[PDB]
């Protein structure tokens, strides 16, 4: 709960960074899904 | 089994810029591959 | 969920120059791709 | 508050940098929208 | 034998980003090789 | 035990990193096997 | 808002040389693109 | 005021650098405008 | 003689990542050379 | 013995690293021999 | 306005070598462009 | 005056470096003008 | 004369990895040159 | 004006190796340009 | 005049690896130029 | 003797590194001679 | 005199480094002039 | 004498490195002369 690791961070900080990356990844995935649906509709791909 | 503990051993200042660079390069690579290997996307650029 | 906290773990001196380089290279890549894959913008350069 | 992180910055400074990036991104987006409208008008693209 | 001891002599901050770069570049290389050396995957991009 | 090596880590930490790499490698292998089965089904590769 | 505060977080010794390199490479890129994609400026070099 | 930031500079110094870059960009812009006028006159571009 | 003593003069953190990079690049080079200089392995990719 | 060298390691640690590299090289060689036998059987090479 | 004060913020040891590299590369680029895009200077090399 | 900036130099030294660059630029410009005159005379360029 | 004394002036951690890189790249260069400039070794790869 | 005072602001360890690198690269570039853009020096290598 | 005094201002650890790299690359460049610009040494490789 | 040089090594250590490089070079030369004999026998080179 | 600059050198040291560079450039120029005379004599250049 | 320069070496050590480089270059020149004689004899160069 208080240990400082060689990188200079604690477990809570490292887990916060991980949760942040996961949340940004979900937003990116949503935008990518929308873009892929638009590409399927418009571009001559997958049909 | 928390993968976030990787940030306790690899500093975010070193790895996060690397993955941002890799994300940018990968997106540019997908776009370039589709641009090169298709007739459309290159006719969409051309227009009429 | 504040994305400014990325600057508490990644030094702005490391990430901001990298993202500026990415912005410049991406703009140059869009311009180069359009230059290569179109007849105009290359005829606009040529003029008459 | 008044807490120094491994990068040497506080939360307020990091959030100010974030707001700065967001403001510059909006100005860039406005200029890019104007440029894309001009491209649509003048170039043979999307026509 | 215990290969984890490779992290007692090589800092993870130096080696782990390198192998992440290796993963990214190797996957891109496999995809690029298949793209270049096949007619499909390049016709799948083209569609119809 | 409790010994700090030139990298600044102990044996337990180094083995934890190894176990994590092995676990992530197994997840990656599972996804790769699924992707290769899909490729075999959907592509002309391997007849 | 004051963008000069970008120098309170990004060292000028790191960003200013990078932007000078960007300016030089961008000017050379414009010149090279016009050189490649036109008949003049390449006939101006040729003379008569 | 009289505050040293993680880069080792104060607000006045950072704003002086910004004013310097802005002042130089205007001389660069003037020379670029003159060069573009000369290019328009002498080259087949925009004609 | 004892070649492990090289690790008393060359830090493993510097040499081991370099040799890992060499191994990866050498395997990729063998695969790429065989891909380029043969009709099979490029027809195995093609399938039927 | 107990002597620390410029890299920060002792003779025993340096020899352990050497033994580790040698041990891994043999597994790599075994997998490579299996792969080369499979290549000889399946590919037109050496035929 | 004194443009020498940039050396109070950008270390000369960092910027001066960079600008020397820029000068060399720019001169070589002009020479190479003229070499490639002309018949003379390439016939002057050939002589008779 | 007598102030040391983050680069380790005073204003007098920074202005000396600027004056040196400006002085060398003039000799470079003179040699370049001579070279361009010789090129105009001896090459098909501008004729 | 004793050339080992170079290690008293050039640190082995800097020069030994460089010479290992040189050895690897030189061997790969010999192999690549023979591959490119011969009909065999490229027909040995092809087999029959 | 003593141009030797450039070493009071730029460390020789940074500029002298760099200028040696440009000397080598420029000599190689002149040789390569002459080799590529002429018929002799490429017929002198061939001999008879 | 004693050129060895160049090592009192440029550390041998910085310059000597650079000149070794230059020597290796220059020898490889001579060999590559002879290989490319001749029919022999490329017929000597293939033999008969 | 017992003198530490700017690299942090004594003369005996530097000479040990030299002898090691020479011994490894001889082993490499032997393997290379065997490989060149095999190449001469099998490849059309020198024939 | 006796003043140490940010590079760690005094003015006399930098000046004699400059004199050394000039002497080396003069020797290089002599060899280059000889090489250019030989090239003019032997190669089909300037003829 | 006994003066330590910014590189951490004395003049005697720097002159020793210079003499070593000269001796190595002489050996390299001898081998290169032998190789060039062999090339002249065996290759169509200079014939
Ligand atoms: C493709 C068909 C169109 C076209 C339509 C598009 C569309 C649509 C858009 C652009 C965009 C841009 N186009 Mg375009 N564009 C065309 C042709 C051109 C040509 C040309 C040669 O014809 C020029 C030069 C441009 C230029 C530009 C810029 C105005 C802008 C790039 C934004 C960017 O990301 O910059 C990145 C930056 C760089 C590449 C260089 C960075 C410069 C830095 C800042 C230099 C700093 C100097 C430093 C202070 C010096 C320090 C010195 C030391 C202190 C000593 N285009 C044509 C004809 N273009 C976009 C835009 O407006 O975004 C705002 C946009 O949306
Ligand atoms: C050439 C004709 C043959 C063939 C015959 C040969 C022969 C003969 C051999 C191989 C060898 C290999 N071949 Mg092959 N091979 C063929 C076609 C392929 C194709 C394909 C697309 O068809 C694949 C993918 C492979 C793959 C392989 C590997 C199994 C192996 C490479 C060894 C190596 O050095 O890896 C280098 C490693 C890499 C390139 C990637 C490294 C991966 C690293 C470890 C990733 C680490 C991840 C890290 C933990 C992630 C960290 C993330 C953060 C913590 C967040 N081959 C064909 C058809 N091949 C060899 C072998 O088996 O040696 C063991 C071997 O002997
Ligand atoms: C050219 C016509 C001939 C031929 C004749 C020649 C002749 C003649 C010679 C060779 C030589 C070699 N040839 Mg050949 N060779 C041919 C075709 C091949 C082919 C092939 C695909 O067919 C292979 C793979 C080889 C391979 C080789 C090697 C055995 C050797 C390279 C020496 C060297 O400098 O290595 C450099 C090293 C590398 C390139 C890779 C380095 C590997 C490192 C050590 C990996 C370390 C891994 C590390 C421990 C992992 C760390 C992981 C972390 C700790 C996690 N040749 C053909 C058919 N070849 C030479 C030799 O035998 O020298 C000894 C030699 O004299
Ligand atoms: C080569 O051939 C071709 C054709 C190209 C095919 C090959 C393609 C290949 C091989 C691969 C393709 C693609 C690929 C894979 O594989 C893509 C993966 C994309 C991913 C995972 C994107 C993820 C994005 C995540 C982002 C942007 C996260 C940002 C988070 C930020 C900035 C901050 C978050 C936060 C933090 C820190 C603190 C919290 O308090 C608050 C909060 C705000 C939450
Ligand atoms: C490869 O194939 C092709 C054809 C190229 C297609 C592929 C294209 C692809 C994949 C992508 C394309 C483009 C893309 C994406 O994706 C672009 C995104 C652009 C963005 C986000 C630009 C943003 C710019 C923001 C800027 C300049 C902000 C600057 C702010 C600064 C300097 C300072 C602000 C401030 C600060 C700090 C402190 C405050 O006190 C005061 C204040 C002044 C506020
Ligand atoms: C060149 O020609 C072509 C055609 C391309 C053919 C050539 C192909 C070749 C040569 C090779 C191809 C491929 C290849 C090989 O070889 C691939 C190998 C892939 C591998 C090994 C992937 C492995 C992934 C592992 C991952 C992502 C692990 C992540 C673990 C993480 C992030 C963290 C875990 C954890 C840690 C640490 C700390 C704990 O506190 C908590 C815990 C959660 C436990
Ligand atoms: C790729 O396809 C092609 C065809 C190329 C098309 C693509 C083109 C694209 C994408 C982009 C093109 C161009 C572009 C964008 O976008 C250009 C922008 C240029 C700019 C902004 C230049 C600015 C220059 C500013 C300079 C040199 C300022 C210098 C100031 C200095 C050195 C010092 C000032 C001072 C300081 C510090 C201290 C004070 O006390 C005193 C003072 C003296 C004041
Ligand atoms: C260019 O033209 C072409 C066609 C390509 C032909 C050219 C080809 C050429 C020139 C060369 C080809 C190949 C080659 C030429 O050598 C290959 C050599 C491969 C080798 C030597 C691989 C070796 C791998 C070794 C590995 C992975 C070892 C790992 C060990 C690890 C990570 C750890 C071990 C351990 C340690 C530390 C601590 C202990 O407590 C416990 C233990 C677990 C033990
Ligand atoms: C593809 O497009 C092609 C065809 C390439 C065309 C495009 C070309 C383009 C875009 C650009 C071309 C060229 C260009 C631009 O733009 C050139 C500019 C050149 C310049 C500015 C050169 C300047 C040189 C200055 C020098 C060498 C100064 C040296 C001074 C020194 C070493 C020292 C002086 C001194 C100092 C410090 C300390 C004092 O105590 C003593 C003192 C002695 C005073
Ligand atoms: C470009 O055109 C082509 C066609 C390619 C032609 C051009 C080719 C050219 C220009 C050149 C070709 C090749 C060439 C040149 O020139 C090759 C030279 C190879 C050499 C010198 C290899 C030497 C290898 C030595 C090795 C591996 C030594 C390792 C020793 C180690 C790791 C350790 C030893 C030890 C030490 C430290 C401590 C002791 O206690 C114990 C001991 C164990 C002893
Ligand atoms: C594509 O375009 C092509 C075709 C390439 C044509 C374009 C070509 C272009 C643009 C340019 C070409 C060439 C060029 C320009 O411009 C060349 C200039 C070369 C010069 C200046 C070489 C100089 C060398 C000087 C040397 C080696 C000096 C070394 C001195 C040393 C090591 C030491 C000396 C000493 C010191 C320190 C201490 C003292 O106590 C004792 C002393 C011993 C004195
Ligand atoms: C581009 O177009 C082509 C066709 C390629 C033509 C172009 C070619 C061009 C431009 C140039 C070509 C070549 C060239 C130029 O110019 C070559 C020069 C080679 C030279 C100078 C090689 C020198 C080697 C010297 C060596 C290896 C010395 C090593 C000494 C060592 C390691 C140690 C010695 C010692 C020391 C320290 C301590 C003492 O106690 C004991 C002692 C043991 C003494």
């Amino acid at each position: 709960d208080t240990k400082v690791y060689p990188t200079g961070l604690t477990e809570a900080q490292a887990l916060e960074i991980n949760d942040g990356l996961k949340w940004g990844t979900r937003i990116y995935f949503g935008i990518a899904v929308a873009a892929h649906i638009l590409a399927f509709i418009l571009t001559p791909w997958l049909k | 089994m928390n993968e976030g503990r990787i940030f306790l051993y690899v500093s975010p200042e070193v790895i996060l810029p690397i993955m941002f660079l890799i994300l940018v390069l990968t997106s540019l690579t997908v776009h370039f591959a589709i641009l090169i290997n298709t007739t459309w996307f290159g006719d969409f650029f051309q227009g009429s």
